[PDB]
């Protein structure tokens, strides 16, 4: 037996194609060792967040609030982090990790998917053939925007210029 | 298989893993290929705004190069231990016999530059 | 400080001297293993090659040491 | 290729339903308790591994595992260290001002007034002063600055991260056979080659591009963040070659056995660095290389796959001569099948090593200004003490365990340890007469000298000044060791130690170090030594050597190695196993090591540490009364004791009022535990009684019924408590005493 | 949870560790905010 994705390495044993964007890609093997719900819920999370991250980093550059002052986005935590807003933003994600973890709980007793939090409130997946195509979607913009996310705060980090801007220019 | 020419003098094939062996020569044979044709082509042309590992490692291409060969090396890692624990013909020998020829001639164009600070198809052509 | 010599054919004499004296030893006295072409393996030439250039080593030093060179 | 590696998969299930049932692990405590004995009997046997299980390969595992637990709370502890530097500490100032910053690394909180105890330690900063000598071994690194702290924390963590994931991998998912743990020639191969030899080689490698070039900048003068950061010595190669010349020629001269080109930064130069009062960091490469280059060799000689190398069992059964019968016979087979045995030698090591740890580090300090910051010599010096005595009292404790466990007289007929316990009675009559002999002629020759004092009589003293005992081996072993730099260690510049003899070495006008000159005091305390560690190697090996059976319980094997007593019967038999020896046998270690600590402290402040004025003269910390005071033992109640607990009595609303608790709590702990050691177990249980009807009258008696302590537990609660107390008292008194004073 | 967890939650050492920590802690707190209280101020 082989991985899809990489011919020469073998197929892990614990990816079968049970999870959605299995590829057969685990060369260092930590689904063997480690119970693979939690890497995909965790998965998800990294990667929702990273999605949300990119488009926030692009977003505010666009357009800002009038009330907060304009800032570079990399350099905005350190103002909210004195302002007070930065620890109200946490204290609510906190909150909702809170019961993050009852869900945690569900997924390893086998009441709930990996990352599945019931959210459809537009009804966008009508039957199970839509939310098949949307899961798999959401894996790849999910990993790619892990990959992305990094990508331009890196830059930022050698080159001080905006991701929009920086793109237009050079 | 390929490149079997029964030479053995140490014996070394008795004492080492031969899928090892074979995959370290090969992996070899590759990358001496790829630098003896670089040194040769090098000297016939200049890449656009580009000893030279100093002023490549002061440029930083070589660290940047360092960590994709290392990514695809660490990925290679885990293949290699699973190969531990367990006309296409012509192709392989062709691929062996002009590899084992680069790691011979690229040891002579490097120590050539150390004798002569020349490129090995300029030296000829001065 | 004790005088040691730039490599000269002096220095590797005395080196292949003691790999040879050490390969012939070890020929003899390695218990767990034609003089030379019975039982000689990679084992047993990298070890006495090994302990060969350790007492070539010794050997080397000390004779720049005194001046035997 | 007999040595292999053999593993069996997912041998245990990693589950929390054991974590739920306390006392699992055993047959007699899974049942549940009755008693309150159960819940101590639950803590007292619960790492006695072989006690539980039959299989010498469970066993095995059990141990890996822990071993790899042990390693992860070690990593966590120096990664605490590290980011306490880092992140709560005055390294930075220190670095500037190594002679007048006090190192602190450990501040309090406020709030019932503790914030007292953040003193000021110097460098704008207020905090406890630390005595570990972290901040000497960061400058000897070449840290100089806080973010590499940070690095050295953060790899700590992931170090401990991966250890404790390897306990649990190799306990759990890939646990190895009990043949992989019976291969010594391996193990001894790897762990000299590998451990200790690549561990000294890659310790050279980082002094001599990292340590060597910062250190000299350092002690040149250069600000600490003037410093070229580490790997620009190991990029730029001038800039190296600046420094230390020899780095112009590279590596042709290792190879090509020209090493004589590497003197520049591979010396031998002996004694200390003017500037810091420290060793040479050149001649640390140049040690740390050549026993790497000798690890290497000796990890060599053993047989592990490929002919060539020593079978450990040949050469111990072909040693054997006229007196001692079969003799190294059967040896291999004691240290390849019994944990207990290579734990007794290993302990004894280990115990042995940290104690000449403890001497060598003041006799030759090691790190940067270590040699004058004399609160951390105190402390390293008094803390690898303790931790030697412990280690060799529990290697006794494991010899005890072996014989009356792992001791087999079928495999070990008429060999070393047969004949051993064939001649216990000669071995324990002629020690136990030594110890009489060395009691009566060390601490008698005290007595005598009080009774004199006291009398009027200074002139039938044994003192300089009177009837004089000199140490004259002692004296004429320092006269070798300072003629030895250029007579019989030619290439040495300087002699090993400057405690032989020889020059004052002065950092910042206090003594780093300068000869310690032996007396009659000299050789009246090192003849106590020599009688409390006979008098302890008395007990223990009586323990050992008597631990199967005596005269007296002919049959004390059955009873195993920790039992109270076999009744009051052959006139009384309290205290007759070999844990009792243990327990007997570390309380005079802490005599021993009490009265070394002692001696150091007093001698290192009498006659070398202290502050040199002008013309070179050195006046010490208590003016030179060790030779005439050290003699009577009112003189070390008075002049030793009774003057230096000044510090911390007087400690009360000052930074140093932590000592002065701790001095008056140690007090307390230290008496307590006597009611637990003169004390009987059916006192206690009979008021307990009273105290059961008091909560019967009441409704409220507990279901596990309570009990008296074992005669055992009274017996080890009463040491555990006597030894805090007592090393206690003399961590908060050396402590204060020397951050006051030095 | 995990009921076995759970059941190792309530074991003796681990709910008197949590148990005298909370009851110290909120000792530490009270004399945080209030403060050298010799006496009950009346
Ligand atoms: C390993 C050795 C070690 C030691 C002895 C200390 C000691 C200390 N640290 Mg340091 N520290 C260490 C490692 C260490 N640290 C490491 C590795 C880090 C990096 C993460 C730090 C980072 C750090 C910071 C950032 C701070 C300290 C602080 C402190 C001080 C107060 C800690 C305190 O009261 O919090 C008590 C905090 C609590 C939440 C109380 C918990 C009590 C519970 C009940 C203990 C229970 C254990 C539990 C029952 C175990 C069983 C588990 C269960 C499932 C049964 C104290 C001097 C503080 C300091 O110096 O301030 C000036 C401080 O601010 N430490
Ligand atoms: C080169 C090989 C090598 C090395 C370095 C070690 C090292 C060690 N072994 Mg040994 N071991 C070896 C081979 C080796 N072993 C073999 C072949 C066997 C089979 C016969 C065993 C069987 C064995 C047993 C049964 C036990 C050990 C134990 C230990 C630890 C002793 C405590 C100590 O000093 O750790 C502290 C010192 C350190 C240096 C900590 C280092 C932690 C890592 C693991 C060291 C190696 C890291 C890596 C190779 C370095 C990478 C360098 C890179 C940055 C360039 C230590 C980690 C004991 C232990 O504690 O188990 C955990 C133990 O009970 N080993
Ligand atoms: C061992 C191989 C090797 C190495 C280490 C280097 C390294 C270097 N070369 Mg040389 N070079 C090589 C091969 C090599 N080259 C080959 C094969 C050619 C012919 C195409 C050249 C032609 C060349 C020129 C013309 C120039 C350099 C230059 C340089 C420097 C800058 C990096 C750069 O632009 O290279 C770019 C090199 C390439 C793009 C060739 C890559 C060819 C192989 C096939 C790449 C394969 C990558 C692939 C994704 C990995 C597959 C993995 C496997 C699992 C299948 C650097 C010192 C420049 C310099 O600084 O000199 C002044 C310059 O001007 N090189
Ligand atoms: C794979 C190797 C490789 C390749 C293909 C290129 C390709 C290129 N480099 Mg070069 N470069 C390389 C390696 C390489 N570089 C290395 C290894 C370094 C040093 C680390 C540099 C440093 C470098 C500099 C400093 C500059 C370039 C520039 C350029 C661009 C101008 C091409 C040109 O002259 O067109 C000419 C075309 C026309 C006249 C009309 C069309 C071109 C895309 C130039 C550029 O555009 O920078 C943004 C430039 O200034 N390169
Ligand atoms: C012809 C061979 C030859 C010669 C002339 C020497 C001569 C010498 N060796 Mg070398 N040596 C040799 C072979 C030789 N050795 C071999 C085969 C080995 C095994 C690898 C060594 C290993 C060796 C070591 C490891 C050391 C010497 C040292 C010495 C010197 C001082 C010994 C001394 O007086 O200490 C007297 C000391 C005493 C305690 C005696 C009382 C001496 C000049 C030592 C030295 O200082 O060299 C610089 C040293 O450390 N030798
Ligand atoms: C409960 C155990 C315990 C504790 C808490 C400490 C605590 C301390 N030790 Mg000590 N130590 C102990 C046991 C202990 N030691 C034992 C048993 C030994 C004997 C091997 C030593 C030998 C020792 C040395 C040699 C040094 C310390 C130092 C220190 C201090 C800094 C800690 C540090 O970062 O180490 C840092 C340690 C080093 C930078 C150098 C260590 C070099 C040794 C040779 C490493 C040997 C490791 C090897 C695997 C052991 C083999 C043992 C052998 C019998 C086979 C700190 C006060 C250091 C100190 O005093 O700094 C002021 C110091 O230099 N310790
Ligand atoms: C495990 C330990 C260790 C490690 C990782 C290194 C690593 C290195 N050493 Mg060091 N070294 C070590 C131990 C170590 N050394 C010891 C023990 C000695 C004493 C014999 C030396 C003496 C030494 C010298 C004298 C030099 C190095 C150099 C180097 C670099 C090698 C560059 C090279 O090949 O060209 C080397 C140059 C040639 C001409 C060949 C590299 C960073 C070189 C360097 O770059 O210095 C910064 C260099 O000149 N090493
Ligand atoms: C590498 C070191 C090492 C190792 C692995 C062992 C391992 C073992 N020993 Mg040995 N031992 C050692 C060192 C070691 N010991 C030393 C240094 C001594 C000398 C004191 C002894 C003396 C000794 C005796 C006398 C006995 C053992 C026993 C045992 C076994 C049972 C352990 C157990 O369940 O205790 C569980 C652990 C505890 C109950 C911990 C409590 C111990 C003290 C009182 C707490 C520590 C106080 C703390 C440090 C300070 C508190 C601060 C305060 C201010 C609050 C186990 C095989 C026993 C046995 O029967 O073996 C078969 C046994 O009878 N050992
Ligand atoms: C040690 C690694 C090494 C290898 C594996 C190797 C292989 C080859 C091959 C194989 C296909 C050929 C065909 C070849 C050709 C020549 N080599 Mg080269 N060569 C190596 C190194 C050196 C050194 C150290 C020297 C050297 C020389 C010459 C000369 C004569 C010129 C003269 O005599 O002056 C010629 C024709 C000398 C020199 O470089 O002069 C410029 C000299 O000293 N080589 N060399
Ligand atoms: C689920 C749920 C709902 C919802 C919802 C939401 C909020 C959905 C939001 C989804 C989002 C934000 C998806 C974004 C993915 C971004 C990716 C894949 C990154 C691409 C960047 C790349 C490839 C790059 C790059 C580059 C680098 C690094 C740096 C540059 O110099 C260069 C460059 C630009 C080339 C609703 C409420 C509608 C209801 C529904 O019933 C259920
Ligand atoms: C006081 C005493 C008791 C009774 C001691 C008891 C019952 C211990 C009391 C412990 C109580 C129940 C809990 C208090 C524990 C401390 C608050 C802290 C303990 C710390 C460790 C136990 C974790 C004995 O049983 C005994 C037996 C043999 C010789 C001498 C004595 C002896 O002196």
């Amino acid at each position: 037996d082989f991985s899809a994705a990489v011919p020469f390495l073998k197929r892990p044993s614990n990816l079968d194609g049970a999870y959605i964007g299995d590829v057969g890609f685990d060369p260092l093997g930590f689904s063997d060792v480690f119970d693979l719900r939690v890497l995909r819920e965790a998965e998800l999370k990294h990667g929702r967040f990273a999605m949300l991250a990119v488009l926030g980093f692009i977003v505010q550059e666009l357009y800002t609030f009038p009330f907060f002052p304009k800032m570079a986005p990399v350099d905005a935590h350190d103002y909210f982090v004195k302002q007070g807003g930065g620890s109200q933003i946490i204290f609510w994600i906190s909150f909702v990790e809170l019961f993050g973890v009852v869900a945690l709980f569900e997924t390893l007793q086998g009441k709930r998917e990996p990352g599945d939090f019931a959210f459809d409130p537009l009804g966008l997946a009508k039957d199970e053939a839509t939310l098949e195509r949307y899961r798999l979607a959401e894996v790849k913009h999910a990993r790619l925007a892990m990959i992305a996310i990094g990508g331009f705060i890196h830059q930022y980090w050698v080159t001080k210029q905006t991701v929009l801007e920086q793109l237009g220019n050079f | 298989v390929p490149g079997d020419a029964g030479f053995d003098p140490l014996t070394i094939s008795a004492w080492l893993d031969s899928r090892w062996l074979r995959e370290a020569e090969i992996k070899h044979c590759r990358v001496a290929m790829l630098a003896a044709a670089g040194c040769i082509a090098q000297d016939i042309f200049q890449f656009p705004g580009a000893a030279l590992h100093d002023a490549a490692v002061k440029a930083g291409s070589m660290g940047q190069m360092l960590f994709w060969i290392g990514f695809v090396e660490a990925i290679s890692t885990a293949a290699t231990i699973q190969m531990l624990q367990g006309g296409r013909a012509r192709m392989e020998l062709s691929e062996i016999k002009n590899g084992r020829l680069a790691m011979i001639g690229f040891s002579g164009m490097v120590h050539h530059y150390f004798i002569t600070g020349k490129g090995p198809i300029e030296l000829l052509t001065s | 400080v004790p005088q040691t010599v730039a490599w000269s054919a002096k220095t590797g004499a005395v080196m292949v001297l003691s790999n040879i004296l050490c390969i012939v030893a070890g020929r003899y006295v390695i218990q767990v293993k034609s003089g030379s072409f019975a039982g000689f393996g990679l084992p047993e030439l990298l070890a006495s090659t090994s302990l060969g250039h350790i007492v070539g080593s010794g050997a080397i030093l000390g004779l720049s040491y005194v001046g035997v060179l | 290729k007999k040595v292999s590696i053999t593993v069996d998969r997912d041998p245990v299930a990693t589950s929390f339903e054991k974590w739920a049932q306390p006392g699992h692990f055993s047959r007699t405590l899974a049942k549940g308790p009755k008693t309150t004995t159960w819940i101590w009997n639950l803590h007292a046997d619960v790492h006695d591994f072989d006690s539980h299980t039959n299989s010498l390969e469970d066993i095995s595992r059990k141990i890996f595992s822990a071993h790899f637990g042990q390693l992860s709370i070690i990593f966590l502890w120096l990664s605490g260290m590290y980011f306490h530097g880092a992140r709560f500490s005055n390294y930075s100032a220190w670095l500037s001002n190594p002679t007048a910053v006090k190192p602190s690394a450990q501040v309090v909180w406020p709030i019932v007034g503790q914030e007292v105890l953040n003193g000021d330690v110097g460098g704008g900063f207020q905090g406890v002063q630390v005595t570990s000598g972290f901040f000497q071994i960061w400058r000897s690194s070449g840290i100089t600055s806080e973010v590499e702290l940070y690095w050295c924390a953060l790899a700590g963590l992931i170090m401990s991260g991966l250890m404790i994931f390897a306990g649990w991998f190799h306990y759990h998912k890939a646990a190895p056979k009990l043949e992989w743990f019976q291969n010594a020639e391996s193990m001894l191969n790897h762990h000299l080659s590998g451990l200790l030899g690549l561990g000294c080689l890659s310790w050279a490698g980082h002094q001599i591009h990292v340590s060597l070039p910062v250190n000299k900048l350092l002690d040149a003068g250069v600000a600490p963040q003037e410093i070229p950061l580490p790997h620009e010595f190991l990029v730029n190669r001038d800039l190296m070659a600046q420094l230390y010349p020899s780095f112009s020629k590279g590596l042709v001269p290792f190879f090509t056995l020209n090493w004589s080109e590497y003197s520049d930064f591979l010396t031998f130069k002996g004694g200390l660095n003017p500037v810091t009062g420290g060793l040479w960091l050149s001649d640390t490469a140049h040690h740390h290389l050549a026993l790497a280059v000798l690890f290497i060799v000796a990890g060599h000689m053993y047989r592990t796959n490929w002919g060539i190398g020593h079978s450990m069992k040949e050469i111990l059964e072909a040693h054997k001569g006229p007196f001692t019968g079969e003799g190294h016979k059967g040896l291999y087979e004691i240290l390849t099948t019994s944990w207990h045995a290579q734990l007794a030698i290993n302990l004894a090591m280990l115990g042995s090593v940290s104690i000449i740890v403890a001497h060598h580090m003041y006799a030759m300090p090691p790190y940067p200004y270590i040699a004058t910051d004399y609160p951390t010599q105190l402390s390293i010096f008094t803390h690898h003490m303790w931790i030697g005595g412990f280690c060799v009292c529990g290697g006794a404790a494991h010899a005890g365990i072996f014989m009356v466990r792992d001791y087999n007289p079928a495999q070990n007929y008429n060999n070393l340890l047969d004949r051993v316990i064939r001649h216990r009675d000669a071995i324990i009559s002629h020690l136990n007469w030594i110890c009489i002999f060395l009691g009566f002629h060390s601490f008698g020759l005290y007595i005598h000298n009080d009774t004199m004092r006291a009398l009027g009589r200074t002139q039938d003293m044994f003192s300089d000044t009177a009837i004089q005992l000199k140490p004259v081996f002692a004296q004429w072993v320092q006269s070798i060791h300072t003629l030895a730099p250029g007579n019989t260690t030619p290439n040495a510049l300087a002699t090993a130690s400057y405690a032989f003899g020889g020059d004052v070495v002065a950092v910042g006008n206090k003594v780093a170090m300068m000869p310690i000159s032996l007396g009659t005091a000299d050789f009246m305390v090192h003849h106590i030594h020599a009688f409390t560690i006979h008098v302890t190697v008395l007990i223990l090996l009586k323990g050992v050597l008597f631990s199967r059976n005596s005269r007296l319980i002919p049959d004390k094997a059955n009873l195993g190695f920790r039992f109270p007593c076999d009744g009051p019967g052959r006139g009384g038999t309290c205290q007759s196993s070999a844990w009792d020896s243990v327990f007997l046998g570390l309380f005079w270690m802490y005599n021993c090591i009490s009265v070394v600590i002692f001696h150091f402290s007093w001698k290192m402040q009498s006659d070398v540490w202290g502050t040199v004025q002008s013309d070179g003269t050195v006046t010490h910390i208590t003016g030179g009364n060790f030779a005439q005071s050290a003699i009577t033992i009112n003189g070390w109640l008075r002049d030793f004791l009774w003057a230096q607990a000044s510090q911390v009595i007087q400690s009360y609303g000052s930074a140093l009022s932590a000592y002065g608790l701790i001095f008056l709590g140690a007090h307390f702990i230290w008496a307590f535990s006597l009611m637990f050691l003169f004390s009987g177990r059916g006192y206690w249980q009979e008021l307990i009684e009273s105290i059961v009807w008091a909560h019967n009258k009441l409704n409220v008696a507990p279901a596990i019924q309570p009990r008296a302590l074992s005669i055992t537990q009274g017996r080890a609660v009463g040491l555990a408590h006597y030894l805090l107390g007592g090393i206690g008292t003399t961590w908060a008194f050396f402590l204060a005493r020397i951050i006051s004073v030095g | 949870m995990d009921s076995n967890f759970l059941k190792y939650l309530s074991t003796a050492p681990v709910l008197f560790t949590v148990w005298l920590s909370f009851t110290a802690s909120f000792i530490i707190e009270a004399n945080r905010f209030f403060p050298d209280m010799l006496y009950f101020p009346m």
